[PDB]
């Protein structure tokens, strides 16, 4: 079986790279540029428009190099690839809110160091567009 | 004529004994060697060019030299006395604070390495304590126990040397060739230690040091540092991205980030040296460094 | 969770659909086949990133079509047991709340709903409001839930959720 | 370190022989002016036989000895006899002291038993050889006049090969011009061109010498620029130096077999006569 | 390495056996006749020359 609370992952999804909303929205934006500046002759579908709109609805980042910086500070500590995306895509505010979303986070490092880690995430968080 | 005892060291015990004729205080560093064995190497020439060629080269950022004597067994060094070092500023003693005085440390350190690189001399012994301080505050080096005269080509040499805390990324994998980036790697590491007053790279051996450096700086990719998989001694780790350097350090201006990023470059051929580092925007601003009179000294 | 791994699928090309550039015909057909589908091992394929390597043409007897083992790297979406993500409310019923996370549909049972947010069949728009009318969760709202159990099915995968958890509601 | 011309070296080593005679006569042991001593012209053969034997000792060394290590020991054997004679210090211990004192600064993984285990004699006889090196190891340091600024011609040799394989698309095989140039640098090492010329221009001379004898003669190479030519700035001060280096190699007299066996017999009489 | 004494142990053992089968082959008069053949071929080779 699979469990995200106890980090019970299979042999296929154990060392896989995780993606967030702004990252998928950035890769899907390049596909939209290939239809406006080229178009060719074939038309896409409604699923591509619904997926692109859903990523931008929950997106919080803008720049490309800014997104890769958030996934950097959340890796040097004793964490996991699943816990890295949960603390970067959702962008937690307080230190107690981070452990409330990941059950396997309470049994790790103390909250003295976690508060400094979330300072860099909230700094690069785009409050306005 | 023994006077007072100070401390030990890596391979030489420091002795504070006043030498003859010259009234200057001499800090003798006796190297533990052998003499009882027959066909014994005895004295090592790793410091022969230090106590014989330093008298000719004169530079304020380089340590001085008077004479030299010995006989295989006890090789007493004759060097000028120094007040304190740099490890006492950060380690243990935390009362001595230097508000915006780190600029004077990197300014007098790059000038010492530039004078040695001009004469084809590398200081392959960088560790957070050789930066000795005197009464006037003149930043000078310690000893040249691992110096070597290099040239244009770069061939294979020794490995697993230098203090494990300050190690270049190309030296940990055991690369046969190297260059100027060997001495330019610990320049930013010492600068990173005086900011947060904590060990920036607290690693162990060559395997543990690769984890701490990569998880903070990043992994050399193909666009960053080419020629990586061709080396035999290579290990495969995780795809480390790269933590920014303008959020880890609190007291750090905008001009300071233009020098730290250039020193921690994983490409030795593209790493900044000493001439281009002194011509940056950090050493040419309004907050001028102190000559050495306003610099505090430990107890 | 949004992942990024390598996928390998056998693409069949019609013998008449060749054209001048044979490599361009296979690429244009790949984006209009593997996209929008979902598998029980990889996940919901949204789009293909960069094409890795393209195999040769395998010809088998009794099948006039041509096969090209095209290797690429496309993004997938495979939910796990214990993932806390946001959802969009689509339908509100007295039996349970109907939410959807993009191309994935969710489900919230009645026992996982607190007694304060009781269904009110009096008004026309269905919503889950409290007794003191503090928060209102109606159609097209941004809420948060926790995945309890996942299930794969052709393309529309199922993932039941819960609402009794704390730190939820309108985020 | 470079000096000036050949006339300067003709008086430095000549005064070392006459300096030892002032202390050997004023003692009443050896008759003044006798064939027992060695003439200054006879010392040239001793400085060439033991120098050639030192090169063969480094070739059979284990493991692979670097290039700059071989040329380093050749610079210590020449600067030691500039102030001392060959009679007071026997060349058997001098060539082993200079070789033992030139295998550390080049960062080479070597220990004390690895350098000793190379002769062709009994293991007990090799222990006494190093005991006499210690008596001359400390003296060799003081006899160098605190001058260790040394540079072997093998170091800049790898820099000129890159310029030929890049600017000239035809000459793209550096392995052919490497074997024909290594033999020229070994023949000039036996002469006195190291103490009279810049070690940066020596590697450039071997490139033009090995190429002119093969047929490929570069006519536009002298008109280019390669870091101030690693010598001077004018063009007239470049052809007169390369012609003088090849003249010392052609006029190099090999050590005769009928003279080494005679000089070694007359040299042992001075060491066994209690300081003579 | 390591100073002090220690090295006096296997001092005479390594002096007798330095390397496993040293490469000491006389293929060309003590490895010297091949050096003369390479120099002669360069003075008179296949280099095209005018008249």
């Amino acid at each position: 079986e699979e469990d995200a609370s106890q980090l019970i992952f299979p042999k296929e999804f154990e060392t896989a790279e995780t993606l967030l909303n702004s990252e998928v929205h950035m890769l899907l934006e390049h596909r939209k540029q290939q239809n406006e500046s080229a178009e060719d002759e074939q038309e896409l579908s409604e699923v591509f428009m619904k997926t692109l709109n859903y990523t931008a609805r929950f997106s919080r980042f803008k720049n490309r190099e800014t997104i890769a910086s958030v996934r950097s500070l959340l890796l040097q500590k004793k964490l996991h690839k699943f816990e890295l995306a949960c603390l970067a895509n959702l962008c937690p505010e307080t230190a107690e809110e981070s452990k409330a979303l990941i059950p396997s986070l309470e049994g790790r490092f103390e909250d003295e160091e976690l508060q400094q880690i979330l300072d860099d995430i909230q700094t690069k968080r785009s409050f306005q567009y | 004529e023994k006077l007072d005892f100070l401390g030990e060291g890596q391979f030489a015990t420091v002795y504070k004994a006043r030498d003859k004729n010259t009234n200057q205080i001499v800090a003798i560093k006796k190297i533990k060697l052998g003499h009882r064995s027959e066909a014994k190497d005895g004295i090592n020439r790793t410091a022969l060019r230090e106590i014989k060629l330093l008298q000719e080269l004169s530079h304020p950022n380089i340590i001085g030299l008077l004479d030299a004597f010995g006989h295989k067994s006890n090789i007493s060094l004759v060097f000028d006395f120094m007040e304190t070092d740099l490890e006492v500023i950060i380690k243990d003693n935390s009362l001595v604070l230097t508000p915006s005085h780190i600029k004077a440390y990197m300014l007098m350190t790059l000038q010492g390495l530039e004078y040695l690189h001009q004469h084809w001399i590398l200081h392959r012994d960088l560790k957070p304590n050789n930066l000795l301080l005197d009464e006037n505050g003149v930043l000078k080096l310690a000893d040249f126990g691992l110096a070597k005269s290099f040239g244009s080509p770069n061939r294979a040499y020794t490995h697993q040397v230098v203090t494990r805390w300050y190690r270049a990324p190309e030296l940990l994998f055991g690369a046969r060739m190297y260059g100027v980036g060997v001495d330019m790697w610990a320049v930013g590491c010492i600068l990173a230690e005086l900011l947060l007053r904590v060990p920036f790279l607290p690693g162990d051996s060559d395997l543990d040091q690769l984890t701490r450096i990569f998880e903070t700086l990043g992994t050399p990719t193909e666009e960053q540092w080419p020629d990586m998989c061709s080396l035999p001694d290579y290990v495969t780790f995780k795809s480390f991205p790269g933590i920014p350097l303008h959020h880890i350090f609190s007291a750090a201006g905008d001009d300071l980030l233009d020098l730290i990023q250039g020193l921690f470059l994983f490409n030795p051929c593209a790493r900044i040296t000493a001439t281009q580092a002194l011509k940056m925007k950090y050493f040419s601003n309004r907050p001028g460094p102190t000559p050495g009179c306003q610099l505090p000294r430990p107890n | 969770m949004f992942y990024h791994i390598s996928l390998e699928h056998e693409i069949l090309l019609h013998p008449r659909y060749f054209g001048p550039n044979l490599l361009n015909t296979v690429k244009q057909k790949l984006f209009t086949e593997v996209e929008g589908t979902c598998t029980g091992k990889y996940g919901f394929v949204i789009a293909v990133t960069t094409i890795d390597n393209i195999g040769a043409g395998v010809i088998q007897p009794g099948r006039g079509f041509v096969l090209y083992p095209v290797k690429y790297k496309a993004i997938v979406f495979r939910p796990f047991k214990g993932e806390v993500v946001d959802a969009v409310v689509t339908q509100v019923n007295k039996v349970g709340l109907f939410t959807e996370i993009g191309p994935m549909s969710c489900f919230i049972s009645r026992h996982s709903i607190p007694s304060e947010m009781e269904f009110d069949p009096n008004s026309n728009p269905p919503c889950y409001k409290t007794m003191d009318e503090d928060i209102v969760i109606q159609q097209d709202d941004e809420i948060r839930l926790k995945i309890v159990g996942t299930r794969v099915d052709k393309n529309d995968i199922f993932a039941i959720g819960s609402l009794m958890d704390d730190y939820l509601g309108l985020v | 370190w470079t000096f000036s011309s050949e006339e300067q070296l003709a008086r430095l080593r000549a005064d070392a022989n006459r300096k030892f005679r002032c202390k050997a006569v004023a003692n009443g042991k050896v008759l003044p002016n006798d064939p027992v001593f060695l003439e200054p012209h006879e010392e040239m053969t001793l400085c060439k036989y033991y120098e050639k034997r030192l090169l063969e000792f480094c070739s059979v060394f284990k493991p692979a000895m670097p290039r700059s290590v071989v040329g380093t020991a050749c610079m210590y054997f020449k600067r030691f006899y500039l102030n001392n004679s060959v009679m007071e210090y026997h060349p058997r211990i001098i060539m082993l002291t200079c070789a033992f004192l030139a295998c550390k600064v080049d960062e080479f993984n070597v220990s004390s038993p690895q350098f000793v285990g190379n002769l062709r004699e009994s293991p007990l006889g090799q222990e006494k050889a190093l005991e006499q090196i210690l008596e001359y190891e400390l003296l060799l340091i003081q006899q160098l006049n605190f001058h260790l600024i040394v540079h072997n011609p093998y170091r800049p040799f790898e820099g000129f090969l890159i310029d030929l394989k890049t600017r000239y698309p035809i000459l793209e095989n550096p392995e052919i011009l490497r074997k024909t140039a290594d033999d020229f640098l070994n023949r000039i090492a036996l002469t006195d061109a190291y103490l009279l010329y810049t070690p940066s221009q020596i590697a450039l001379t071997a490139i033009l010498s090995s190429a002119s004898r093969a047929g490929i003669t570069m006519e536009s190479y002298l008109s280019e620029s390669l870091m101030l030519k690693e010598n001077r700035t004018c063009l007239s001060q470049l052809l007169d130096i390369m012609k003088s280096m090849r003249n010392l190699v052609k006029k190099y007299e090999p050590p005769r077999s009928e003279e080494v066996a005679v000089l070694k017999q007359k040299l042992e009489r001075c060491h066994s006569a209690e300081l003579a | 390495h390591v100073p002090e004494l220690e090295m006096l142990g296997r001092l005479g053992y390594l002096n007798h056996v330095r390397a496993a089968s040293p490469q000491d082959l006389a293929g060309g008069y003590t490895s010297s006749l091949a050096c003369h053949r390479a120099l002669q071929d360069a003075f008179s080779g296949l280099f095209w020359q005018p008249s």
